[PDB]
């Protein structure tokens, strides 16, 4: 949430990063569920192209709702690429929405998307799931690298959320059974067949 | 002019851009170029038989990579961006890249604080040459952090 | 010879059912009960093909054969029919309840128009006699439903610029496809087939709660039945 | 549980509680039935043949006849098909989003326009895993339940929905995958034998085979081998014995059983037929059950280890003799393999149908005759058998060991099938099999849905699929085609991609045949592809057996010249001795086209026989210079260094003395051995000089003529022109001239061309040449060269192929002298009009399509010679032994190589 | 007299009714489809 909401101040995208079944987008919308926000689930892979992902980016400029886009390491290189240039120009956009000049009673803020111009709702944001661990997934360039602040969430933190789950589930031991079941969890990951 | 490499419309947008500036004499700056060596290729020898405004300025901001053809290499001329040698450089191109004006503020005690991010900067980023005693990975601590 | 029992049971059913057709805003007598007719052809075929099963069928078999065969004639019929009726429902809707899409595209208006006319005779061609049999008996009348079908279908490929620019209007129907946003912009008359297309556009809005006369938004309400009742409900005849 | 009885009873499975057999593939069931209660997606992972597939089929049903919920399964191959067929395409142009095979069914569930929401809908991707096309379905199978399309659209999961993955193994795919579905394991101990024994005996016992007598004789025969199929018993300890040896492909247990239960069925067929046969006699116990027990034994025998070699099917017949119990032949040394069952109930040799026939004069190394041999009548009743039952099969081998002739053969003896050959390369895909099916089927509409049937009425089609293990495996370990042959294969059909229906398929049977999968360029097939197809390993004919074969040949060849009918049996022997020394010097292990087979003795016999067919005399002499004439055009033509030469030069010499004493050593084989037909009208020696001079002579019309390009005339240059008029002579008579480029490769075929009357027909590329261009161009040299009966000599360099496409065609072209998509639409109509007024020219009765189109292959593969040059690489020699496998098997190489 | 015949019906009614017959109406039908796609008309009917 913290560096979340340090990159969506200074306008830009997050990036949470790690391996498979940290709770990254969970995450990420949760904490658009906590301002409120439509937050909308992209399954990414190689097909979404540069016109398709100006597509999304219209709707979501448009709607004024969150876009995480999951696995976006899928995407091809030079996909990432042009779309670097989208995303670019939307963040621009959101920061000349701060700006205390102007005010609603001016003219209407838009954006250059795919050769036209595209209203920008101040409640949109972009937030990119990927795990850089996989084998054969592209490398996003620096540029779009740039336009992302990312976060490590590698190792989440199993024996609070088996406590407070079994807690609202009405256990009355729910502390003991969560410190008995996440050891095990892990008794049975380290000593059963691989 | 700044266009990313990477889609048709991109090049489109590239070969228009370069039309316009070679006349006008305005900039044109092509990123992530190392993404369509063919392109390259044909870029190149559109490069040769032109005869741009003396204020024409191309850049190809490209990464180090050997499907980039060497005619390109050749044709253009090279410079290589990489961490600073040592901690001097370092700090030397952190306060470079900072702007005075922003530096020297009203508050006096800014500039000492920017100094020490310098520093600190210059440490940790230092720290990534020794790979397993630095650091445990090379972490890309650079210009956005 | 349960099984001339089975022939005549069929026979009486097939010779006493009919189409169930109602009035469609002043314009036609479309179908209902689509599940029904399904069903009762399904368990029919079902039950022909356990008499074939039967040691006595050779005797009743030719009529049995028979029976299949019309059967059949009747399940593939209306297979076609259904998909054809809604895709004129949701087209019918847009060719007239807009008027740009006149002047923007003429060539797919006139293919409208005349799909729209065929359509029409051969609906009331079926109100004139609603027997399941007798619209069965019709001359050329799958081929017609067939030809209906892959003409509306060539129409609806020729709907998206217009989807385009709708899109544009209402921001968040870039979140629907093509064909269901067709269907939206059609049925925006009949709005009780709208309530399962807000999960697409809204985060927890499942349906729309409506009054008596389905003309003021009362509310909304999500997946699992909450409900939130607006403070100044909305007017849809305004 | 009960219901779940009731269903395995009807669908004659075993069931079981606890301990009882089928107990632990009833718990597993059980357990599936849970993790769907708590899952919308699931994985049964195991290997091949572990009860996964009936476990959630019995599942379903007993589900529907519980709760009153209809259960409605789609099946999906998503490895057999492409993954923009699987999930959709969006156009690039128009930007409009045309559905998969998995959203176009989804969708349709989603709209429920005919109730699907009040049904229950499982989804099951019956294939390979890969984090390709499942990665996509992250979240379906997440909290999410959608499917995101890069369109824009979301489509949501209903809830009565399941994904289901049966697979045989999760080493592909990643973790991100694994932790989002719930695993039901089915270890390969769930399916135990003695369950698919019981399932065997049921269905002989309740579904006739015909479509009662068939029924009672089913019934008999299943009472005579119940004590064989047992816990403990005959077929269980052979099964068990049969592991431990050693098989040309990996040996799973439904392949043997499967092999075993078609033969048991066709045993069952014999006896139908017999009592036919003998209405007054019907046949009766005792001899029913000595045929059964026998047939019992020879069927073990030959679908244990009919994919071995000699040595392990005699270890298999020796291991069954100390085991079993069955009467047994008394024959000190001979192995059980040699022996059949005849109908009598009694043990017959096969010797005693290997007649010592004596092949017609005219007819002698030609295609159809087949000396009839020991091993050639095994395979021959084997693939009877098999393919009288429907059952897809697989023929491995060394090539040229005669799988093709074998096949064939069998396929002589069944009028009611029509084959189709089809060559897979490595470039292969489903289009190849979609091709033919649309030239030699037709969809039709059905109020069960679309089948696909041959056009002709009551014949079977036979898709002959030459190089099944050669098409390219991906780096998840899967071949598109092969997962498509075993759709087709198990669930009866595929689905058309054009509107994702499914289609089955109805009277298609596959044959496929391959080397072994050790053989460079060749892939092990699937596990669950290799159970429904039974393999048989034809190897290459022994000693004896050549000598058998080319012995007769001979005799058949030399009653021309009676003079040297006393020259048949040293002949012979010199020829085998010759080839198997050649067989053992050049193997493949130095070139890649060094492959010595029967084939290369069958055109030395054939050669020899075309240079004696005109001939009214001849010494011994003669003979012996024809018959090095052909050693060396047959030995030495591909041999790339000097080396192998010289050896093959000198060892011809040995063997000709050592096989044909008291002869003149200089008048039947002086060193320079040439022989041509420019000078005279028969085949026969030629002097150098005296064809220096008629070659420059033809050289100075042709500067004129045709081409004016100078040339400077050597020894070499006369060898080979007389080596590409040889092939130019030949029908279907491909050339593959590799050499370094300058050598004149290209000029000589092409003034070879002209003294042969051949138009030598070049593709014209340049930069823009796509593959429309080469059909377009393909398209006019196959109506040149079929339907107006034009000589035409296509020459065509390896810097002519632009893409592995040209090769695909190129491949079909040479190996059937047709291909299956090229002309269609309206260039089919005008191909059948041209067709008819070509066959109305040559005086032929021919108006049905069929008959047209297969008079216009007769006419492309007379007349058409495809010349084929490249340089000499090694890799890239390599890299096209694979990808274009008719090329060194159909074309003969001559190695030009440098100007020495 | 049959160049002017069918000379006739081609000023009088823009096309020859017998001219196009065979694989000559096929390949007809093929590129006025080709054509109608390409001027903006979906068009697949051979009256059409
Ligand atoms: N409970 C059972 N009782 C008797 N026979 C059974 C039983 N379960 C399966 N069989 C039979 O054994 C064989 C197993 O085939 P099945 O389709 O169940 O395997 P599978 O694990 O799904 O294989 P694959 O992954 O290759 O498709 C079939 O011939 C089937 O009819
Ligand atoms: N018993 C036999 N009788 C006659 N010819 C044989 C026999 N065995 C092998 N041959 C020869 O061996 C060759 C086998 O070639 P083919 O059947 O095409 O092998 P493959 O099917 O492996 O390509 C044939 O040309 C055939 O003449
Ligand atoms: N025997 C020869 N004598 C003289 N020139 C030759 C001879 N063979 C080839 N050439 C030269 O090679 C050229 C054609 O080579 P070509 O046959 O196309 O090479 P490739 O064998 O690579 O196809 C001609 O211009 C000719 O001058
Ligand atoms: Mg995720
Ligand atoms: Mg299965």
């Amino acid at each position: 949430y913290l560096t979340m909401t340090q990159a969506l101040e200074a306008r830009l995208g997050g990036s949470p990063f790690g391996p498979a079944g940290t709770g990254k987008t969970e995450s990420v919308k949760a904490l658009g569920h906590q301002l409120g926000r439509f937050v909308l689930v992209f399954n990414c892979d190689e097909t979404f192209d540069f016109q398709a992902m100006g597509r999304i980016f219209v709707g979501l400029c448009q709607v004024g709702a969150w876009g995480c886009f999951d696995e976006f390491n899928r995407l091809e290189e030079r996909m990432l690429s042009a779309v670097s240039q989208q995303v670019q120009c939307i963040q621009e956009a959101l920061r000349e929405h701060s700006n205390p000049n102007y005010d609603k009673t001016s003219a209407p803020i838009t954006c250059e998307l795919l050769n036209k111009q595209v209203k920008v709702s101040p409640d949109m944001a972009i937030f990119i799931t990927m795990n850089p661990g996989y084998a054969g997934r592209s490398n996003l360039p620096d540029n779009l690298k740039k336009l992302f602040r990312s976060l490590a969430m590698t190792k989440p933190d199993r024996q609070l959320i088996a406590q407070v789950m079994l807690y609202s589930q009405g256990f009355r031991t729910a502390e003991v059974l969560a410190n008995k079941i996440v050891p095990f969890f892990k008794l049975c990951d380290e000593q059963l067949s691989s | 002019t700044s266009i990313a490499i990477g889609s048709a419309e991109g090049f489109n947008q590239a070969d228009k851009a370069i039309n316009t500036a070679v006349k006008s004499g305005r900039w044109v700056m092509l990123k992530n170029v190392h993404l369509a060596p063919g392109w390259l290729m044909q870029l190149e020898k559109k490069l040769h038989s032109l005869q741009p405004h003396a204020c024409f300025r191309l850049f190809l901001t490209m990464e180090i990579n050997p499907k980039v053809p060497v005619n390109l290499l050749r044709a253009g001329r090279i410079f290589v961006f990489e961490p600073p040698p040592g901690v001097k450089a370092n700090m030397l191109r952190t306060f470079s890249s900072i702007p005075v004006s922003r530096i020297c503020k009203s508050p006096n005690e800014r500039a000492r604080l920017y100094f020490l991010l310098a520093w600190f900067h210059a440490i940790i980023q230092e720290r990534l040459r020794y790979a397993p005693l630095g650091w445990s990975k090379k972490y890309e601590f650079g210009e956005s952090d | 010879m349960a099984l001339e029992e089975f022939l005549k049971q069929i026979r009486e059913v097939w010779n006493t059912y009919e189409l169930d057709l109602v009035n469609y805003q002043n314009k036609c007598r479309l179908i209902r009960g689509w599940d029904d007719l399904f069903n009762k052809v399904k368990e029919h075929i079902n039950s022909v093909s356990a008499m074939k099963l039967s040691p006595y069928y050779k005797v009743f078999e030719e009529d049995a054969l028979s029976w299949e065969d019309k059967l059949n004639r009747i399940m593939a019929l209306f297979d076609v029919w259904i998909d054809v009726q809604r895709r004129w429902v949701y087209l019918e809707g847009i060719f007239t309840g807009s008027a740009d899409i006149k002047h923007l595209l003429p060539v797919e208006t006139q293919r409208f128009q005349s799909i729209s006319t065929e359509f029409l005779a051969l609906m009331k061609k079926v109100s004139k006699s609603p027997l399941v049999m007798d619209v069965l008996n019709i001359q050329g009348v799958q081929r017609s439903l067939e030809r209906l079908a892959d003409l509306l279908g060539k129409i609806q490929k020729a709907l998206g610029e217009y989807l385009e620019r709708e899109r544009s209007s209402f921001p968040r129907f870039y979140f629907v496809g093509d064909e269901d946003l067709l269907e939206i912009i059609g049925n925006s008359k009949n709005v009780a087939k709208l309530q399962k297309h807000f999960k697409k556009m809204f985060a927890g809005v499942s349906s729309i709660i409506l009054n008596e006369d389905n003309s003021v938004v009362l509310g909304i309400s999500s997946r699992e039945g909450e409900e939130v009742m607006f403070k100044t409900p909305v007017s849809i005849t305004e | 549980r009960e219901e779940l009885k009731k269903v395995c009873q009807e669908m004659y499975l075993t069931y079981g509680d606890g301990e009882e057999v089928g107990g632990m593939w009833v718990e597993k069931v059980l357990q599936l039935y849970q993790i769907t209660q708590i899952n919308h997606g699931l994985m049964m992972v195991g290997p091949s043949g572990s009860g996964k597939s009936m476990a959630w089929r019995v599942l379903l049903k007993a589900l529907e006849r519980l709760e009153g919920v209809e259960g409605v399964a789609h099946i999906i191959d998503p490895k057999a098909i492409s993954k923009d067929h699987l999930y959709g395409t969006l156009d690039p142009n128009t930007r409009e989003w045309t559905d998969g095979l998995f959203t176009h069914v989804l969708r349709k569930i989603i709209d429920s326009v005919r109730g699907e929401l009040q049904k229950r809908q499982w989804i099951v991707f019956d294939g390979d895993v890969d984090p390709e096309w499942v990665e996509n379905l992250n979240s379906v199978l997440d909290d999410n339940k959608l499917l995101t399309l890069p369109n824009g659209e979301r489509l949501s999961l209903p809830p009565n929905v399941r994904i289901m993955f049966e697979v045989q193994d999760l080493k592909y795919a990643t973790l991100a995958t694994v932790s989002r579905c719930g695993m039901v394991w089915f270890s390969e101990d769930v399916l135990s034998t003695d369950m698919i024994f019981n399932n065997f005996l049921a269905r002989l016992r309740s579904i006739p085979l015909d479509e009662s007598p068939m029924l009672q004789i089913q019934r008999d025969a299943a009472t005579i081998m119940q004590p064989y199929f047992t816990s403990n018993g005959l077929v269980t300890k052979a099964l068990e014995h049969a592991f431990q040896l050693e098989h040309i492909m990996d040996l799973t247990r439904l392949r043997c059983l499967g092999s075993l239960f078609s033969m048991l069925h066709q045993a069952c067929r014999n006896v139908a037929q017999y009592n036919a046969n003998h209405p007054d006699f019907p046949m009766q116990i005792e001899q029913l059950e000595r045929y059964i027990q026998r047939y019992l034994v020879y069927a073990i025998l030959w679908s244990l280890s009919g994919d071995s070699r000699l040595k392990m099917r005699a270890e298999l017949g020796e291991y069954i003799r100390r085991i079993t119990t069955v009467p047994l032949p008394t024959a000190p040394n001979i192995p059980i393999i040699d022996y059949e069952v005849s109908i009598s109930g009694e043990w017959s040799p096969w010797q005693a149908k290997v007649p010592q026939i004596e092949v017609e004069t005219h007819k002698v190394a030609a295609p159809d005759v087949v000396v009839p041999t020991l091993d050639t009548v095994r395979h021959e009743a084997l693939l009877y058998t098999w393919l009288a039952e429907h059952k897809p099969l697989v023929l491995c081998g060394p090539p040229g060991s005669g799988k093709t002739m074998t096949l064939f053969s069998a396929l002589r003896a069944l009028p009611d099938m029509e084959v189709v050959g089809l060559n897979f390369s490595s470039a292969t895909t489903p289009e190849l099999l979609l091709k033919t099916f649309d030239h030699y089927c037709e969809y039709r509409r059905t109020p069960n849905g679309v089948v696909l049937a041959p056009v002709q009425l009551g014949k079977w089609l036979v898709l002959f699929c030459d190089e099944i293990n050669l098409p390219d495996m991906d780096k998840y370990g899967t071949q598109r085609v092969i997962s498509f042959i075993r759709q087709m294969v198990e669930h009866g059909g595929f689905y058309r991609t054009s509107d994702q229906t499914w289609v089955k398929l109805e009277r298609i049977q596959f044959v496929g045949a391959c080397n072994p999968p050790t053989d460079p360029g060749r892939k092990p097939l699937s596990h669950r592809f290799l159970r429904h197809v039974p393999v048989v390993y034809v190897d290459y004919p022994g000693p004896a057996s050549l000598t058998q074969i080319y012995g007769t040949f001979n005799r058949a060849m030399l009653r021309l010249i009676p003079s040297l009918r006393t020259y048949a049996e040293p002949l012979t022997a010199a020829m085998v001795e010759f080839y198997t020394m050649s067989q053992e010097r050049f193997t493949q292990d130095t070139q890649p086209h060094y492959i010595y087979s029967p084939r290369e003795m069958t055109r030395w016999v054939r050669g020899i026989f075309e240079a004696l067919r005109p001939l009214e005399t001849l010494p011994v002499e003669g003979l012996i210079r024809i018959w090095a004439h052909e050693a060396l055009r047959l030995f030495q033509d591909r041999l790339v260094e000097d080396e192998e030469r010289r050896w093959t030069d000198e060892n011809i010499d040995t063997v000709a003395l050592k096989h044909f004493p008291n002869i003149d050593r200089e008048k039947a084989m002086s060193r320079p051995i040439l022989y041509s037909n420019w000078l005279s009208k028969d085949y026969i020696p030629v002097d150098q000089e005296e064809l220096r001079d008629y070659v420059k002579a033809r050289l100075k019309v042709f500067y004129e003529e045709e081409l004016d390009v100078p040339l400077v005339l050597f020894n070499e240059v006369l060898d080979h022109v007389l080596r590409i008029d040889r092939i130019f002579r030949q029908p279907q008579g491909h050339l593959l001239l590799i050499g370094v480029s300058g050598a004149g490769k290209t000029t000589l075929s092409r003034f070879v061309a002209w003294m042969n009357g051949l138009s030598v027909y070049q593709i014209k590329v340049h930069r823009k040449y796509t593959g429309e261009d080469f059909d377009e161009d393909l398209r006019t040299v196959l109506r040149r060269s079929g339907c107006k009966n034009e000589k035409i000599a296509f020459i065509m360099d390896e810097s002519n192929v632009l893409d592995s496409g040209f090769l695909e065609r190129m491949n079909t072209l040479l190996a059937n002298g047709e291909v299956p998509g090229l002309f269609e639409g309206d260039e089919y109509a005008t191909l059948m009009t041209q067709c008819k007024e070509g066959a109305q020219k040559e005086g032929l009765m021919l108006d049905s399509h069929e008959e047209l189109y297969k008079w216009f292959t007769s006419q492309v593969i007379r007349n058409l010679h495809v010349v084929f040059t490249m340089n000499p690489s090694s890799e890239g020699l390599k890299d096209r032994a694979a990808t274009s496998p008719a090329l060194f098997n159909r074309c003969v190489l001559n190695w030009f190589g440098d100007w020495s």
